[PDB]
RNA sequence: CCCACUGUCCCUAUCUACUAUCUA
RNA sequence: AAUCCGGUUAAUAUUCCGGAACCAGAAGGUGGAAUCACGGCAACGUAAAUGAAGUUGGAGACGUCGGCGGGAGCCCUGGGAAGAGUUCUCUUUUCUUUUUAACAAACCACACCCUGAAAUCGGUUUAUCCGGAGCUAGGGUAUGGUGUUUGGAAGAGUUCAGCGGCUGAAUCCGGUGCGCUCUCGACGGCCCUUGAAAAUCCAACGGAAGGUUUUCACAUCUGGUCGUACUCCUCCAAGGUGCCUCUAGUUGAUAGAACAAUGUAGAUAAGGGAAGUCGGCAAAAU
C-alpha cells in the first residue's frame, strides 16, 4: 500500500481504468483518508482540511463507486 | 488543574446519600499525602449544587481512590447491594442501582 | 566479581576518554592513566578523580 | 448446502483423474456458468471432490436448482 | 515439520489479535566477494541469489573496469602489474634484439 | 497416503459390511 | 581394644496403616 | 522463487470467507532513456545506458568454542484507564486486562577512499590489537543489523457500559535487567582432518553485428499433480520459597462392610547394654 501525498496524481490514477473502488475515512483527528483500490496496490491519501476534502469529492469522476466510512 | 466529578443525583433523589453527608465524608476521608484536610491550594474540593461533588487538583488524584473512598461510605451504609460506583466518563464517577 | 569488574573498567575507561576529550588530561597522561586503570588501580571513581586532581 | 448458500461455491464429486483445468471446462460446458476458483481434495475413500467457486454474475442457488440437486 | 533444524529459524511476533506467532525468516544474503583478494566488494547490496536478478544492471556492478568481480585495490594492482610486466618484455626484447 | 492406499483402505472397510436384509 | 549408642537380647508390651476376612 | 491478518466448522484452515500482499514466466502496448550515457581526485553514484563466439569470477558453500555489542519477544515493575474484589476502621489498596501482521514507502551506523606523514608512541577491547605494507585526526564511500515516521489500520481484535444486530467509550505514558528464549553484528581463541556436492542465479574480460537498442516506469494474463482428518523420537514450559501456588487436566484404577489372629511396613518403651547370633546384621548414636 503506497501512501500517496499528491492530490493531482491521486486524481489521475482514479481516472485511469485500473481504479475500481474508493473509500473515504473520517477519523477522530478530523483527517480525511482517501483509499483507492487498484489492480495490485491500495493507494491512500491523507488530507487535513475539510474544504479541500469536499472539493476532491466532487473532483472524483462519478463513475467511481465511492463509499463513506466503513 | 485536573477536575474530578462525582455525580449524586440518584442518591439525592432516592435519599440514599445526602450532599452534606458526601461533603462531610469527603472532607474527613480526603487522604491528601496521608493526612486528612491536607488538600491545601493544589487540590480544592468545591461541590457546586446539591447534586455533584467536584475536586480541582493540581496534582494526581486517582479515580480509583475516589471510587474506594465512595465504596467505604457505601459499605458503612451497608447499601452496596442497591448502590454501585460506575464510571460514565474519564474523571467522572456515578452511582447506579440494580 | 566479573560483573562488577566489567562495569568498573568501562566506567573508568569512559571517564578517562571523556577527560581526554575535554582537555583536562593530555594524551600522555590519558595513556598512562588508561594503562594503570587496567590493573584495578582505582577501585572507585573518586580515587581516579583524586588522582586526576593530584596530577 | 452451506457453501452454496453462503460462499457461492458448488460442490461436485469429480473423476479422480480430473485436474483443475478440466474441471473448469467441464462445469463451463455442462452448466454454462463461469467458475473463478476451484479447490480439489481426495476423500478418504479415494474419490475426488472439487469445490467450484462461481462468479458474482451467477449464483450457486439457481444453478443448483437448474441441475436439480438443490 | 518435526525435528526442528537450521531451516526452521522462527522469530516470535505479536499479531494484531494479541497473539504470539512464529514467522520463518530466511537466511540473509551475502555480498559478492572479490575474486583475487577474497574480501567482499563494496557497493553491492547483500540479497539472495534468486533476488539478485530483480535488481537493475547498475545496482549490481560498479562503474569501473572489472567492477563487481575484482576489488578496486586489486584492480589497481592488476593494472600496475600488467604495465610493468609489459615494460619488462619490451626491455627484454630490445636487449635481445 | 496415496490414491492406492486410500482405495485399499476403503475396500478393507467395505469387507466388514453388514449383510443386506434382502 | 576403649568409649558412646541402641528391643540384637533378658522379654517382650502397645499403637497406626496396609494386608488378611466377609458381602455384591 | 513467492503470504500475512481478521473471521469462519458438530469435525478442516498460513488451504475456506473478507481484506491486504508477494513470486515466477509470457508477449505486445504507453510513457521515459541512449545513438553503443554521464558525474566524482577517489572509494563510487544514477530511472535507463546493446555485448556474439570464446574466456573467467561470485553467490549457493560450509568446522568448533568463548566473551562483547544490537534487536525482538517473554519475565519484572512505576503510573493511566476499566471492571471485579476486600473494606467497623487501616489500606489512593487487592486481582485481571491494556493489540498491530505479511508487505510497501521515505529517512536513521564496521570495510574502503581523499588530505595527512606519525614514537614524547598514539587509538583502543570485557578480553592489547593495529599503524611508513601509512597511526591518531579531518572529509568522504559503501554495506543498514537496526531504529524513526507512516501506509496496511481500525473499518479489525480485546475490555468495559448500555439499547434492540445497533450505540457509546478506552485500548495510554514509562522504566528497566550478568534475567530467559531467538536472531544479527564486531572480535578472540582452539583447530587440522584448514572444514560436502550439485541444481540455480549474477557479474567480469572479450569485441562478432548494426531506425535501433532500453537491466527505467506503468497497464494486462496464468499458476497443474500429490499430502492435509485423527491418534502418538521430538517441540513449546508461570510464580514464590526440595516444597507451595496459578494456567491446564482429571477425581479414574470392580465396590461395600468390619477392623481378632496372621504377614508386611512404620514407630515408642522402664532397668541393663551386644549378655543375642558363627557376628553390633538392621536400627539409634555421630
Amino acid at each position: 500500500p503506497r501512501q500517496i501525498s499528491d492530490i493531482k496524481q491521486f486524481l489521475e490514477i482514479a481516472r485511469r481504468k485500473d481504479a475500481t473502488s474508493a473509500r473515504i475515512k473520517k477519523n477522530t483527528n478530523k483527517d480525511v483518508k482517501f483509499k483507492l483500490r487498484c489492480s495490485k496496490y491500495l493507494y491512500t491519501l491523507v488530507v487535513a482540511d475539510a474544504k479541500k476534502a469536499e472539493k476532491l469529492r466532487q473532483s472524483l469522476p462519478p463513475d467511481l463507486t465511492v463509499t463513506e466510512v466503513g | 488543574s485536573n477536575k474530578y466529578i462525582i455525580d449524586a443525583t440518584a442518591a439525592v433523589n432516592d435519599k440514599i446519600f445526602d450532599v452534606a453527608a458526601f461533603e462531610k465524608y469527603l472532607i474527613d476521608r480526603i487522604k491528601v499525602d496521608g493526612k486528612t484536610g491536607n488538600l491545601g491550594s493544589s487540590v480544592v474540593v468545591s461541590r457546586e449544587g446539591s447534586s455533584k461533588i467536584a475536586v480541582i487538583a493540581h496534582i494526581d488524584f486517582s479515580g480509583r481512590y475516589l471510587k474506594y473512598l465512595t465504596k467505604k461510605f457505601l459499605k458503612k451504609h451497608s447499601l452496596r447491594d442497591w448502590l454501585r460506583v460506575v464510571s460514565t466518563k474519564k474523571g467522572v464517577y456515578e452511582l447506579r442501582y440494580y | 566479581s566479573a560483573v562488577v569488574w566489567m562495569r568498573r573498567q568501562r566506567v573508568l575507561r569512559r571517564l578517562l576518554r571523556k577527560y581526554r576529550e575535554s582537555g583536562k588530561i593530555d594524551k600522555h597522561l590519558y595513556h598512562t592513566l588508561y594503562l594503570e586503570a587496567k590493573g584495578n588501580t582505582f577501585k572507585h571513581k573518586r580515587a581516579l578523580i583524586e588522582h586526576i586532581q593530584r596530577a | 448446502m452451506k457453501k452454496i448458500e453462503d460462499d457461492n461455491t458448488l460442490v461436485f464429486h469429480v473423476h479422480l483423474k480430473a485436474n483443475k483445468f478440466t474441471i473448469k471446462e467441464a462445469v463451463r460446458k455442462l452448466y454454462s456458468v463461469e467458475p473463478v476458483k476451484i479447490n480439489t481434495l481426495i476423500r478418504p475413500n479415494g474419490t475426488k471432490k472439487a469445490f467450484v467457486k462461481l462468479s458474482a454474475d451467477a449464483d450457486a442457488l439457481d444453478v443448483a436448482n437448474r441441475i436439480g440437486f438443490l | 515439520l518435526a525435528y526442528n533444524t537450521r531451516s526452521n529459524r522462527t522469530r516470535i511476533i505479536k499479531t494484531p489479535g494479541n497473539n504470539i506467532r512464529y514467522l520463518h525468516i530466511k537466511k540473509l544474503g551475502t555480498i559478492p566477494r572479490c575474486g583475487d583478494t577474497g574480501v567482499p566488494l563494496q557497493g553491492i547490496p547483500a540479497l539472495r541469489p534468486r533476488e539478485f536478478a530483480r535488481l537493475s544492471h547498475n545496482k549490481k556492478t560498479v562503474q569501473r573496469a572489472y567492477g563487481g568481480c575484482l576489488s578496486a585495490n586489486a584492480v589497481k594492482d592488476r593494472i600496475v602489474r600488467a604495465f610493468l610486466i609489459e615494460e619488462q618484455k619490451i626491455v627484454k626484447q630490445k636487449l635481445k634484439q | 497416503k496415496s490414491f492406492r492406499t486410500k482405495q485399499k483402505l476403503a475396500k478393507a472397510a467395505r469387507q466388514n459390511r453388514p449383510i443386506p436384509q434382502w
